C-alpha cells in the first residue's frame, strides 16, 4: 500500500497568506516544478495597463463601505459581500456581475467591507495527486458558499499570442468578445489555480474583479465557492466549451459525475444523436 | 480559435 | 496633550501611525491623499516585464555571498536581523537590489527588508518650529528600515512647474516623487542638519532604473521620542533658502539665517 | 540647476 507523502511544504514559497502544501499518495510523480509560482499576474511584454490614479472611480465613504451610498458597490448595482466577506445568497452565479473593490483613491480604510479579493487566500488548500486527472487542489477545511478561494494568476498575453501557444492547457480568456482581448496563460507562470481541474458538477465559479486599476481589458479572475464545500473535496470549475471543443480530440473528461457532459460516453452518445 | 481557452 | 488621529495611514501600513499635537491648535493634516505605494498620474510604462528581472537561484535564505541579487550591490548590505551592516556607506549609499518574484528563494529570505514594509512604531506630531514631524515611539537600532518615501511619480519637466516644491524627491532625465498631493508618512519627515536617517535607492518588484524606490534607514541608534530627520541636500536648500531658513536648532546648522549670513560675509 | 527644490540621495 503506497503511503501519502508530503513532497512540498509550500508550493507558494511563502508568497501567500497561508502555506499550500503538496502531497502524493497515488504514484511516484515528484512535486511539479515545470513552472514558476507567482502570486500576482505577470507581464512578459508591454501591456500598458491604465494605472493612472486619477482614472479610478472611487467612493467617498467615511463608513466601512456597507451602505447603499458606496459608489464602488453601485458599480456592480450593489456590493455583493456580506459582513464576513462572502457573496450574498442572491448573487447571480450563472452570469456574475463585474465586481469593483475599493482602491487607493477611495476615502475608506484598508479593512472596509469591499476588499475581499485584494486581501488574498484565507482558506486552507492542498495540491494533491488525483487518480485520473493529474494534480488537483482540494479543501483542508469546510468552506461556506460564497467564500473567496483564490485568483487565476498567470502571464498576461494577447489573444493573438494565445492563439500560437504550443501548450493550451492553462489559457484563461479574460473576455469572450472579438477584437482587443487578453488571456492569462498559467503554463509558465502561475499560482495554485493552475492546478484546479474541470468538473461537470463544479463547486467554484470565476468572477471578474477590479482592485488597484480599472482597465477593463484586464479583469482579475477570482474563484468563489458556489456551494458549501466539505473537507477533502476537490475544487473544480466548468472550463467551458471553448476549452472542450478543442481538447476533446486529445482527451476526455474523467470527472466521473452522473452529470458529465464531456466523458467519452457523453461524447459518443451525442455523436449518435 | 486555434487553441483551447477556459472562459466564464 | 491630545491624540487626534488613531491612524493617518487608514490601515494601509503594517502598523498604525497615530497623530498627536501638544503644541498648538492645528488640526490633523488632510490636504493630501495617503497612499502606501507610489502612484502614477501620466503614462510612465514602468518596465514590469518579469523576464527583465535579474534574479538569484539560491536554495537557502540568501545569506551567502553567492546570491546574485546581493552581488548586484557588491554584497547584500543586510544583517541577519534586516539591518544595514556597520560598514554600509552612509554618505554615498549603493543601489540595493532586493530579491523578487523571479528569484528561486522564499518570501522571507534575508534580502527582502524594504518590500516587507514598516515595522517600527512611529508618530506624526506637532513640532515647535517646523510644522508637523515624525518621531520614534521605541528605540531603533542603527541600520533599521524606517519607511519609504512614497508619492506621485512625475517627470523632471513636470517637477520644474510644480507650484509647491516642498515635497519633491529626485530619483537619481531624472524622474521625481512628489509627495504633495499623494504621499505617505515620509512626507512629514523634516530636514535636520544633525540627521538620524538616510535615504537609499532600492529595487524590488521591477528593476526599471528610472524608478528606484527611496528607503529610509536609521544612521545611528535612535532613542524613544526622538524626531526623525534626514539631510534634504543642497538641491533643496539652494532654492528654498530664499523663502525660509532652517529651524533644526543644531549647533552644526548649515542652513539657518545666521549660517547663511555668516557665509555671505565671505568678503 | 533647476527651477524647483528637490530632495536627494
Ligand atoms: C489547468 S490544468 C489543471 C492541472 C492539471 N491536472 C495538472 O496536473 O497540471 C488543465 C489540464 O488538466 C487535465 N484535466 C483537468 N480537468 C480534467 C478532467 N475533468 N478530465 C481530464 N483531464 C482533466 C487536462 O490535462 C487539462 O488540459
Ligand atoms: C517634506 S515637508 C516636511 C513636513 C512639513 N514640516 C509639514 O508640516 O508638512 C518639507 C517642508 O517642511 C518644512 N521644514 C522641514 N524641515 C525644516 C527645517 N529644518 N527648517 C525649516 N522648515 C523645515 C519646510 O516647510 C519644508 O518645505
Ligand atoms: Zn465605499
Ligand atoms: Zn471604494
Ligand atoms: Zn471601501
Ligand atoms: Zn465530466
Ligand atoms: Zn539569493
Ligand atoms: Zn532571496
Ligand atoms: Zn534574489
Ligand atoms: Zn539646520
Amino acid at each position: 500500500i503506497r503511503t501519502e507523502k508530503i513532497i512540498c511544504r509550500d508550493v507558494a514559497r511563502g508568497y501567500e497568506n497561508v502555506p499550500i502544501p503538496c502531497v502524493n499518495g497515488v504514484d511516484g510523480e515528484p512535486c511539479p516544478e515545470d513552472y514558476k509560482y507567482i502570486s500576482e499576474n505577470c507581464e512578459t511584454s508591454t501591456m500598458n495597463i491604465d494605472r493612472n490614479i486619477t482614472h479610478l472611480q472611487h467612493c467617498t465613504c467615511v463608513d466601512d463601505c456597507s451602505s447603499s451610498n458606496c459608489l464602488c458597490g453601485q458599480l456592480s448595482i450593489r456590493c455583493w459581500y456580506d459582513k464576513d466577506g462572502r457573496l450574498l445568497q442572491e448573487f447571480n452565479k450563472i452570469e456574475p456581475p463585474l465586481i469593483f473593490e475599493c482602491n487607493q483613491a477611495c476615502s475608506c480604510w484598508r479593512n472596509c467591507k469591499n476588499r475581499v479579493v485584494q486581501s488574498g487566500i484565507k482558506v486552507r488548500l492542498q495540491l494533491y495527486r488525483t487518480a485520473k486527472m493529474g494534480w488537483g487542489v482540494r479543501a483542508l477545511q469546510t468552506i461556506p458558499q460564497g467564500t473567496f478561494i483564490c485568483e487565476y494568476v498567470g502571464e498576461l498575453i494577447s489573444d493573438a499570442e494565445a492563439d500560437v501557444r504550443e501548450d493550451d492547457s492553462y489559457l484563461f480568456d479574460l473576455d469572450n468578445k472579438d477584437g482587443e482581448v487578453y488571456c492569462i496563460d498559467a503554463r509558465y507562470y502561475g499560482n495554485i489555480s493552475r492546478f484546479i481541474n474541470h468538473l461537470c458538477d463544479p463547486n467554484i465559479i470565476p468572477v471578474r474583479v477590479f482592485m488597484l486599476h480599472q482597465d477593463l481589458r484586464f479583469p482579475r479572475i477570482a474563484f468563489f465557492s458556489s456551494r458549501d464545500i466539505r473537507t477533502g473535496e476537490e475544487l473544480g470549475f466548468d472550463y467551458g466549451d471553448r476549452f472542450w471543443d478543442i481538447k476533446s480530440k486529445y482527451f476526455t473528461c474523467q470527472c466521473g459525475s452522473e452529470k458529465c457532459k464531456h466523458s467519452a460516453e457523453a461524447i459518443a452518445l451525442e455523436q449518435s444523436r | 480559435k486555434q487553441t483551447a481557452r477556459l472562459s466564464t
